[PDB]
RNA sequence: ACACAGGUGGUCAGGUAGAGAAUACCAAGGCGCUUGAGAGAACUCGGGUGAAGGAACUAGGCAAAAUGGUGCCGUAACUUC
RNA sequence: AAUUCCUUGUCGGGUAAGUUCCGACCUGCACGAAUGGCGUAAUGAUGGCCAGGCUGUCUCCACCCGAGACUCAGUGAAAU
RNA sequence: CGAUGUCGGCUCAUCACAUCCUGGGGCUGAAGUAGGUCCCAAGGGUAUGGCUGUUCGCCAUUUAAAGUGGUACGCGAGCUGGGUUUAGAACGUCGUGAGACAGUUCGGUCCCUAUCUGCCGUGGGCGCUGGAGAACUGAGGGGGGCUGCUCCUAGUACGAGAGGACCGGAGUGGACGCAUCACUGGUGUUCGGGUUGUCAUGCCAAUGGCACUGCCCGGUAGCUAAAUGCGGAAGAGAUAAGUGCUGAAAGCAUCUAAGCACGAAACUUGCCCCGAGAUGAGUUCUCCCUGACCCUUUAAGGGUCCUGAAGGAACGUUGAAGACGACGACGUUGAUAGGCCGGGUGUGUAAGCGCAGCGAUGCGUUGAGCUAACCGGUACUAAUGAACCGUGAGGCUUAACCU
């Protein structure tokens, strides 16, 4: 089967509203990293209860 | 007259003498703290809220614990309102507890049945099964043919189709009680009741004609 | 189904998950830390402290445990003598662990098993 | 729950003989049988280890009766007196379900004494 | 499960050889029998001092199962093998004059008192 | 026609078990199959196990499942012996 | 009868019953003797019926391990 | 005719009503038991095996009945392909013959990646026009409905004996739906024992892999059943066909007009569940919010000071939640999951050492050793310090209360 018409611009709705994510509210900062961590995670430099615990 | 909310905790059999096994259901029924008694400057109808729990400090919400504030400092989950007919209560008296039950021993219990997910097409729905050989392949457990031809030419309501199953209510009328202790909160019945070990239900003397 | 277990499925045979575990121990033992994904590292961590446990049981029969696993000459001087005391000073726990940042090239979360003694 | 557990303490026994499969029992029953109570001497095996308590059904076997006689009295029941006990067995297994696929003269139970 | 082509032993004195059951009686839409159900039969071998002949078709009564009888007090009162005793369709009661040992109890409970007086020490 | 779960005559010839170039576990040598990360539903699908019956299945023993070796004793009808 | 209206000839065997298999009888509407008559041994990736075996084929299905279906990422077709 | 599969099976179903069964009524050559045989009622129920593709039929045997028919003689993008059927063969019939034969027998490949309608489950968005958390009504919507065997009533009634009821129960079974996990069986590839072959730890140990989970036997937890339990009732309202009492228009007659007495499983009530997409957005309780201003001829906004969330979403650890959505327990006012120390079930006395013995092998320490999910203690490991969505008591009319 094919599509015998292009739908009305509305007819996306809930694959509209996944169509780019980030699956998160909302990534939080730390004062030693400079781009932003997931909530009880570690930074992009190792960062960890506030003290780095892995090198990169 | 009301009703007891409870904790189903297994089933097991209890005997007679020299024979006959006695399969019975064993429930815990820890007091009914009561919340709330309607027509006394509240409400046009004369009906009791029994409660039972009481949730955790840190937990517990301001919209559910302000509508407990009147009966004391806990959250006790729910209400549970019942009607009240061929008796009474008042503000005053004991959390209510199995003392229901030592003179009238016959009862009916309300539960939610059989929260086992989603079965299966035919483990739910008790269909015939076609050849697994003789040249029949693919189909087996499919619903089948969901219809006729042209005339009626449609799908039935009150058929049989898959989706998620359970955990939807019954009510049992036939049932009659072997013990209770109020002092260790102890409720046993004679046969099986709806829900798996942990349902909470709704036991009540019976009112059948 | 699954509707008793607690384990994770991974990917793969049964054959090759046991394997695997047994694989990462057969490092963890002689490199002391290991990087891998959290589903692996949550599994392993039930897998290597029994390792770590039987160095401190050098015992009549209990000896013929784990002498068909990791069978190279460059950890027998480490296994039991080594890697009971590290531990027996300690009267409990064997391993440190942390979850990582998830991989750009797929989807798995990350981990970092560490042994509670190690000196790099 | 700990009241469950307990309901059946106070339907067990809380003294007994040691027995496990394989032992001789003597068990002395009353089994009904008749209209007024009255004692019998059963004969057989233990085929039983009861540690499951107020259900385990305490099977015996008697494989010197033809092809061999099997029955249960329950544990913890009514229908039982006493047990002796005074002869016991020394085999390898506590199920014994081959006596249930094996011909008797071929499955005659074990003492294996040195 | 007791049923059509279910092949029994008699414990008939002098009785067949060989005999297998038809339908099942007692009930309709009845499924399967057990201890205490009669069920049509038919004779395959009758031995040679039989008083009937193959193709023949009598009603016989399941005495032992190997499923046993149920409900005495939560346990069972189990059993090895399939036997059946043949009866008499005209004259009622068991075909032969004699039963082949105790058979089961069950028979002096209720139903079954003017078969165990013909033999059974039960 | 594909960086294709397919094709291609002969040749060599280890160990343990084996009659062996059968078959399996291994060596020497070779290979790890150029989708990645997860979930563990209906329904399909490679398989294992089954009370207790038992072909009762089916147009029809079609598939599942069993049979299965070495040695002695034993061995029918029909036969050009 | 791979030949025949009536045919499931008809008597009898095999069966709980048997349009199916056999023993036999011969109105072969319209067999028949080298486009041979007719039977065995031996053979067959050969026809049909009976019986013992196998067993979830069936009675009544249920769990146990895995693959796809399920949710995405990257790359992205087919008939209509 | 630039296509529409036809008899049979398996599976999934439905309508009619000239009623086969069930509930009832009536005539009879209705004595009784039965049969012959018709009408009220369509809520419920209604066949297995040998032969045959069988529709049909022939037989055998069950049953509360073995009722009839529609629907393209229901359901091949449903599966099958036994029958009807080409391409092969052979016997007959026909023909000069090729060949023909709804003469006969045998044999004979079945495509598929889902828009809209229909139907089950389940989300987001929007609607309930102040917000957030829980409990509750009722416009409407579905579900159910018995039946063998035997004895007592009764061998009474009836009838020449044989034979054999209304009445109205009592015991004991069957079918069907719903319910639990207590049995007692099955399953049980995170537990143990027995064992063949070969590879591995140098070799002997006894600890492992591969060989169908290499073979076999058990099994905790989880599940599952061939497990064990209950029920559609009763009490009533009103009716069908029908049966009667009283009684008329029509001074009689008659069950009907007035009136009263009944009458079936059908109709109504009782019985169980669903229900606010109920725009036709019902009710009750709890928690949160009641200040201004600049700039602009502005139901259009762009800012500032003052002042606001209840609770959720996110985070995970996880679950007896689950396709994905979506959802529940819990996270220092600390047992959510794991880790340790104990308790238990299962398996069955190990391995060393000791001893006997020619040795295989066995026996004592040893009811040993091994262990998972079963449940008791214990924070050993992890859950740490912010943001986000969400304010300013929400337009108008009518009557009553208080001031």
């Amino acid at each position: 089967a094919v599509q015998q018409n292009k739908p009305t611009r509305s007819k996306r709705g809930m694959r509209r509203s996944h169509d780019a994510l980030t699956a998160v509210t909302s990534l939080s900062v730390d004062k030693t990293s400079g781009e932003k961590h997931l909530r009880h995670h570690i930074t992009a430099d190792g960062y960890y209860r506030g003290r780095k615990v892995i090198a990169k | 007259m009301i009703g007891l909310v409870g904790k189903k905790v297994g089933m097991t059999r209890i005997f007679t003498e020299d024979g006959v096994s006695i399969p019975v259901t064993v429930i815990e029924v820890e007091a009914n703290r009561v919340t709330q008694v309607k027509d006394l400057a509240n409400d046009g109808y004369r009906a009791i809220q029994v409660t039972t729990g009481a949730k955790k400090a840190n937990r517990v919400t301001k919209p559910e614990a302000g509508h407990f504030a009147k009966a004391g400092v806990e959250a006790g989950r729910g209400l549970w309102e019942f009607r009240l007919a061929e008796g009474e209560e008042f503000t005053v008296g004991q959390s209510i507890s199995v003392e229901l039950f030592a003179d009238v021993k016959k009862v009916d219990v309300t539960g939610t049945s059989k929260g086992k997910g989603f079965a299966g097409t035919v483990k739910r729905w008790n269909f015939r099964t076609q050849d697994a050989t003789h040249g029949n392949s693919l189909s087996h457990r499919v619903p089948g043919s969901i219809g006729q031809n042209q005339t009626p030419g449609k799908v039935f309501k009150g058929k049989k189709m898959a989706g998620q199953m359970g955990n939807e209510r019954v009510t049992v009328q036939s049932l009659d009680v072997v013990r209770v202790d109020a002092e260790r909160n102890l409720l046993l019945v004679k046969g099986a009741v709806p829900g798996a070990t942990g349902s909470d239900l709704i036991v009540k003397p019976a009112v059948k004609a | 189904m699954r509707h008793r277990k607690s384990g994770r499925q991974l990917n793969r045979n049964s054959s090759h998950r046991q394997a695997m575990f047994r694989n990462m121990a057969g490092s963890l033992v002689r490199h002391e830390i290991i990087k891998t994904t959290l589903p692996k590292a949550k599994e392993l961590r039930r897998v290597v402290e029994p390792l770590i446990t039987l160095a401190k049981t050098d015992s009549v029969a209990n000896r013929r445990l784990a002498f068909a696993r990791t069978r190279d000459n460059e950890i027998v001087a480490k296994l039991f003598n080594e890697l009971g005391p590290r531990f027996a000073s300690r009267a409990g726990g064997y391993t440190r662990i942390l979850k990582c940042g998830f991989r750009a090239g797929d989807n798995a979360p990350m981990a970092y098993i560490e042994l509670v003694d190690r000196s790099e | 729950s700990n009241i469950i557990k307990q309901l059946e303490q106070e339907q067990m026994k809380q003294d007994v003989p040691s027995f496990r499969p394989g032992d001789t029992v003597e068990v002395k029953v009353w089994v009904v049988e008749g209209s007024k109570k009255r004692l019998q001497a059963f004969e057989g095996v233990v085929i039983a280890i009861r540690n499951r308590g107020l259900h385990s059904a305490f099977t015996v076997r008697k494989i010197s009766n033809g092809e061999g006689v099997e029955r249960v009295f329950q544990t913890h029941s009514p229908v039982v007196d006493s047990i002796s006990v005074k002869r016991r067995g020394a085999v390898r297994k506590a199920k014994l379900y081959y006596l249930r696929e094996r011909t008797g003269k071929a499955a005659r139970i074990k003492e294996r004494l040195n | 499960m007791i049923q059509e082509q279910t092949m029994l032993n008699v414990a008939d004195n002098s009785g067949a050889r060989r005999v297998m059951c038809i339908k099942v009686l007692g009930g309709s839409h009845r499924r399967y029998a057990g201890v205490g159900d009669i069920i049509k039969i038919t004779i395959k071998e009758a031995i040679p001092r039989g008083k009937v002949k193959k193709g023949d078709v009598l009603k016989a009564v399941v005495v032992r199962t190997k499923k046993g009888v149920r409900r005495p007090d939560g346990s069972v009162i189990r059993f090895d093998g399939n036997a059946c005793v043949l009866l008499n369709n005209n004259s009622e009661q068991p075909i032969g004059t004699r039963i082949f040992g105790p058979v089961t109890r069950e028979l002096r409970s209720e139903k079954f008192m003017k078969i165990i007086s013909l033999a059974p020490e039960v």
